RNA sequence: GGUGAAAUUCUUGGAUUUAUUGAAGACUAACUACUGCGAAAGCAUUUGCCAAGGACGUUUUCAUUAAUCAAGAACGAAAGUUAGGGGAUCGAAGAUGAUCAGAUACCGUCGUAGUCUUAACCAUAAACUAUGCCGACUAGGGAUCGGGUGGUGUUUUUUUAAUGACCCACUCGGCACCUUACGAGAAAUCAAAGUCUUUGGGUUCUGGGGGGAGUAUGGUCGCAAGGCUGAAACUUAAAGGAAUU
């Protein structure tokens, strides 16, 4: 009696991603993300400008039709991070507060099995 | 210890101090005599001759049951090989290496074990022509090595 | 930073949901509760129309919401839609993965991780790596605290693992090995196969992922969604 | 008794053509004319005729293989490979 | 003319009491009193002649056919074989990798020796004096020795002329030019040395 | 100076040399 | 002078290990001189589960937990203040 | 293994070497196994098939050439095939 | 997109993101440890083949064939060289974005050689345990790796035989560790770095204040880069080591 989709919240630093999809994951609804809310370039990331995002993701997939998703919280994976974002855990409290019911939370954060090479040289990242 | 290697493990035989033994035994020496130059006939070298006499029959060593050792009594009957048995099975431990390093010649953990086996054989060789049991011109070919382990 | 692009368009409406329509999914008679959900798609046209664009996915469910239970949690069931019938597009069984919690729950350290994979055929010509794990485990009365093995009770078991996989695989259509592998009696057989080597615990199959499908065969999909 | 310490076989050409391509050509020209063995008989009779032909004396079979080569690496990879594909394909 | 070794492989003709001579292009292995079996239904051994069609996927052969009764297209140089990709089951076509490699689809019924070409490894010793090169040309064609255009006169070649030795235009020509400014490049996307990937 | 940087300098300047050698000998 | 028995760290019988790279400023360090911190942090932030329990479809019972392993530098783990400096007698301490 | 009871059977027993020999011993039927390598033309193997078959005696196979025969024999040679006279003192007639 | 903050750069030609795949090369996480092997460098997916090695068990055999080493020889990280294949990430050079009084440095985006492999060279490192190899003796304690022994020991299949996996005790060889300091050391510290003024078990190599200088020249090896051997003139009264405030 109620209809899922999924979240695909992508956390990062700098950036998040909030991005709606139905349960086959080729339709999508409601990419809006957290770069559009903040005018300073360094709180797209922030957890202040993930709750904005989200209250819009869960209103465009209200009028859609879609009631409740499923959530699948990321980072960036790769070889570079491998830890969420400091405002994923902010976007998916924002959607859940605005009526929209949640579950089954996933983690499909992209983990290598040691493929390619991390960018920074064998000194690191000196500042 | 260990000539070639870094290992220190001790691990040998404890011979009792019985020089006559092991008492419970009842057979002859003749009859231990008699075979061991059965097995000698049949291609076996001193040590397996010593190993299947020790599990099998009731002999514990053949020096205390016999007057003499088994290479000893297998000279005097006449079934000493020409070569010694050592140094034998180090030529044909070593055209093995040969044989292995003449088709995977990228293998370089052979080749220092080659060398290593060259070198404990040249060393044996050497005593052994000293010793008077070897030709004092013998020598090991790697070429005839193959056809020396026959 | 809404302000801050120069360059929007170099080369100099209408809400696109008004043209999409809902579609019903469902599942194979393996899992019990079909009612698997709905999905958009764009409204049938003379161009490229629904069913084209809808016969190739693959939506992915957990196979606690199949089965009703939830001892399945842990278990999420991939199905490919690949035929429709006029508003309940039909799916079939694509593979199946062990989600990232689970996974990396009973991979702990000091304890052996023992892991294998198989390439089998299936009677309906279904090519299937499956992969299975399995933990060593600390057996009672033990006080010594790596329960480690010696890498050859690992060899052993795994050629246990890789021959008791076959054997229960190769015999076996691809909807009887669906409904064999959710009462998971193939762990059942692991642990009766591999006790007299190392106790072993957590035994699992990990992935059961396709590689080659066979002929399209209408005839059996609609055997499976009765 | 050594005549040449590392010219070896391209004395030859004596001091022309530069050093690298006289070392090159060595290299090439001491396996065009080594002596190989039939796999036919066993006999170290194989010797190298015409670009990539090499035929014998004896047992007279002749093999198509490499310019300077009686077996190619690569050859000899492919025949391993193509081995390996018959038995998979035939079992 | 040819650096690869050629194999006469005579056959039975199946509708006359003859015997009839086939030259194929000896691949590596190839040995004299061979039996070759070239068919549909014959085995993978080195020097068969089977189809494409019929044979499993990263398959190495040689003289491939473009087209099916072409009777030799692609691969005959020596050292140079085709590797077999895919194969469609539905309208039957056959993937391969050239040595060049450059991607192509030929049918499911063209046929191919198995094998690596024999000579291979030709071009791997330098010529080193003029007479063996002369040599080779002489039994191909008349392009030996060769003069460059920039030190002919201005009527000879468009590149020469002048007090100088400079070509004075550009030497990529393009692809649309008629005959007579085709002297250089010939559209060249690029020019200079190909450092990095081809990007093939 | 650093040991690597004082090897490198004598290095440069020691090729240096060999090649103002090089045209005399 | 000598600071410590194991000099760069736990390493004594190998002579050389594969190095990983940190998590931070991705400086390349041996696999045994790394500081290694396990995360077992639930998915969520801290509270805020009774928020989600709400509206939360199924009688909830998922509450998923991350697992991740964090490899530091030595100059990495001491800035982040993680890893301590401390005295000679509490540095013999394991 | 077998190199070591074929060099058993040549100290030992009855040994003759070649092929021209060896057809011999199988016509006058004083030949009990016979050792072929791997390396044999297939139509003298063939026929020393034949030859076997014709005077109830056992064929084995050498894994090598004529080379590896000739030194398991021991032998600095190539030898092709191998008949076995009398077995001597060692067992190759009875196992393998 | 990225940074402490920005910008270069990518974005109506749809960037970023999501879903179904395909191709290419690299790599062997998590399991991964005061854990194993190898002469060292070094070695982590599975399976098959090839040969090799340590330890253990042995009432088997030879018998002093042994230990250390000028000369000499094998292997020898990374980087570098020659000729092919390969060339996805990272990335000496280089091109830009900045910050800065200056920044061809640290930071950001690209990017050649290189990073992978085949065949042939290079013989270097903080190649360190800064501690050469062999042998003997000397304070205790626990854990752990491999093998062996014993205990109606526990668990396991068919409750109960075997075997296997564990518990306890012992033994041999190991990587090592905890506490003390007889003893040693300038001290930091050391089960050897102890058994050295109560000086002697066998053997090899190296050093005689700091610079000049591992430079110049002469030989020698190498395609080169560079390796081995290797000074003098001149200058200085100090450098250097461990700890205390």
């Amino acid at each position: 009696s109620q209809v899922f989709g999924v979240a695909r919240i992508y956390a990062s630093f700098n950036d998040t991603f909030v991005h709606v999809t139905d349960l086959s994951g080729k339709e999508t609804i409601a990419r809006v993300t957290g770069g559009m809310k903040v005018k300073a370039d360094r709180d797209e990331s922030s957890p202040y400008a993930a709750m904005l995002a989200a209250q819009d993701v869960a209103a465009k997939c209200k009028e859609v039709g879609i009631t409740a998703v499923h959530v699948k919280i990321r980072a960036t994976g790769g070889t570079r991070t491998k830890t969420p974002g400091p405002g994923g855990q902010a976007a998916l409290r924002a959607l859940a507060r605005s009526g929209l019911r949640i579950g089954r939370i996933e983690d499909v954060t992209p983990v290598p099995s040691d493929s390619t090479r991390k960018k920074g040289g064998r000194r690191g990242r000196r500042l | 210890g260990r000539m070639h290697s870094a290992g220190k493990g001790i691990s040998s035989s404890a011979i009792p101090y019985s020089r006559n033994a092991p008492a419970w035994f009842k057979l002859s020496s003749e009859s231990v005599i008699e075979q061991i130059v059965k097995y000698a006939r049949k291609g076996l070298t001193p040590s397996q001759i010593g190993v299947l006499l020790r599990d099998a029959h009731g002999v514990t060593q053949a020096r205390v049951i016999t007057g003499n050792k088994i290479m000893r009594i297998l000279k005097s009957n006449g079934l000493a090989p020409e070569i010694p048995e050592d140094l034998y099975y180090l030529i044909k431990k070593a055209v093995s290496v040969r044989k292995h390093l003449e088709r995977n010649r990228k293998d370089k953990d052979a080749k220092f074990r080659l060398i290593l086996i060259e070198s404990r054989i040249h060393r044996l060789a050497r005593y052994y022509r000293t010793v008077a049991v070897l030709p004092p011109n013998w020598k090991y070919e790697s070429a005839t090595a193959s056809a020396l382990v026959n | 930073a809404v302000g801050k692009n120069k360059r929007l368009s170099k080369g100099k409406v209408v809400d696109p949901f008004t043209r999409k329509e809902w579609f019903d999914i469902k599942a194979p008679s393996t899992f019990e509760n079909r009612n698997v959900g709905k999905t958009l798609v764009n409204k049938s046209t003379g161009l490229k129309s629904a069913s084209d664009a809808l016969k190739g996915r693959v939506v992915e469910v957990c196979l606690a919401d199949l089965q009703g239970s939830e001892d399945h949690s842990f278990r999420k069931i991939k199905l490919r839609v690949d035929e429709v019938q006029g508003k309940n597009l039909l799916t079939n069984f694509h593979g199946m993965d062990f989600t990232t919690d689970k996974l990396r729950s009973m991979v702990r350290k000091w304890q052996t991780l023992i892991e294998a994979n198989v390439t089998v055929k299936t009677s309906d010509d279904y090519v299937l790596r499956i992969f299975a794990i399995a933990f060593t485990r600390k057996q009672a009365n033990q006080v010594k605290r790596h329960s480690y093995a010696q890498s050859s009770h690992i060899r052993a078991i795994r050629k246990v693992i890789s021959e008791i996989l076959t054997k229960e695989v190769q015999g076996s259509t691809l909807a009887q090995l669906t409904s064999k592998l959710i009462p998971e009696v193939i762990n059942k057989e692991i642990e009766n196969a591999t006790k007299d080597i190392f106790p072993l615990q957590n035994i699992h199959v990990r992935k059961v992922k396709l590689l080659k499908q066979p002929k399209f065969d209408v005839g059996a999909l609609m055997a499976l969604h009765g | 008794a050594k005549r040449t310490k590392k010219v070896g076989i391209t004395g030859k050409y004596g001091v022309r053509y530069g050093s690298s391509l006289r070392r090159q050509v060595k290299k090439l020209e001491i396996q065009q004319h080594a002596r190989y063995d039939c796999s036919f008989c066993g006999k170290k009779t194989v010797k190298r005729g015409a670009a990539g032909i090499w035929t014998c004396s004896c047992c007279k079979k002749t093999v198509a293989g490499g310019a300077y080569t009686v077996s190619t690496a690569a050859a000899a990879t492919v025949r391993s490979t193509i081995r390996r594909l018959r038995e998979m394909v035939e079992a | 003319g040819r650096g690869a070794p050629l194999a006469k492989v005579v056959f039975r003709d199946p509708y006359k009491y003859r015997l009839r001579e086939e030259i194929f292009i000896a691949n590596e292995g190839v040995h004299t009193g061979q039996f070759i079996y070239a068919g549909k239904k014959a085995s993978l051994n080195v020097g068969n002649v089977l189809p494409l069609g019929s044979v499993p996927e990263g398959t190495i052969v040689s003289n491939v056919e473009e087209k099916p009764g072409d009777r030799g297209a692609l691969a005959r140089a020596s050292g140079n074989y085709v590797i077999i990709i895919g194969h469609n089951p539905d309208e039957n076509k056959t993937r391969v990798r050239l040595p060049s490699g450059a991607k192509k689809v030929i049918s499911s019924d063209a046929r191919g020796v198995i094998g690596v070409i024999a000579g291979g490894g030709r071009v791997d010793k330098p010529l080193l004096k003029a007479g063996r090169a002369f040599h080779k040309y002489r039994l191909k064609r008349n392009s030996w020795p060769k003069t460059r255009g920039v030190a002919m006169n201005p009527v000879d070649h468009p590149h020469g002329g002048g007090n100088h030795q400079h070509i004075g235009k550009a030497s990529t020509i393009s692809r649309g030019a008629v005959s007579g400014q085709k002297a250089g490049l010939i559209a060249a996307r690029r020019t200079g040395l190909l450092r990095g990937s081809q990007k093939t | 100076m650093r040991a690597k940087w004082r090897k490198k300098r004598t290095r440069r300047l020691k090729r240096k040399r060999r090649k103002v050698r090089a045209r005399s000998k | 002078p000598k600071k410590r028995a194991s000099n760069g760290r736990n390493k004594k019988g190998r002579g050389h290990v594969k190095p990983v790279r940190c998590v931070n400023c991705s400086k390349s360090i041996p696999k045994d001189k790394a500081i290694k911190r396990m995360a077992i942090r639930n998915i969520v932030e801290a509270a805020a589960v009774r928020d989600l329990s709400e509206a939360s479809v199924y009688p909830e019972y998922a509450l998923p937990k991350t697992y991740n392993k964090l490899h530091y530098c030595v100059s990495c783990a001491i800035h982040a203040r993680i890893v301590r400096v401390r005295s000679r007698e509490d540095r013999k301490n394991r | 293994s077998i190199n070591q009871k074929l060099a058993l059977v040549i100290k030992s027993g009855k040994y003759t070497l070649g092929y021209k020999s060896t057809v011999k011993s199988l016509r006058q039927g004083k030949s009990k196994l016979i050792i072929i390598a791997a390396n044999t033309p297939v139509l003298r193997k063939s026929e020393l098939e034949y030859y076997a078959m014709l005077s109830k005696t056992k064929v084995y196979y050498f894994q090598g050439g004529n080379n590896e025969l000739g030194t398991a024999v021991g032998k600095l040679f190539r030898v092709g095939v191998v008949s076995i006279l009398e077995a001597g003192d060692s067992d190759i007639l009875t196992t393998l």
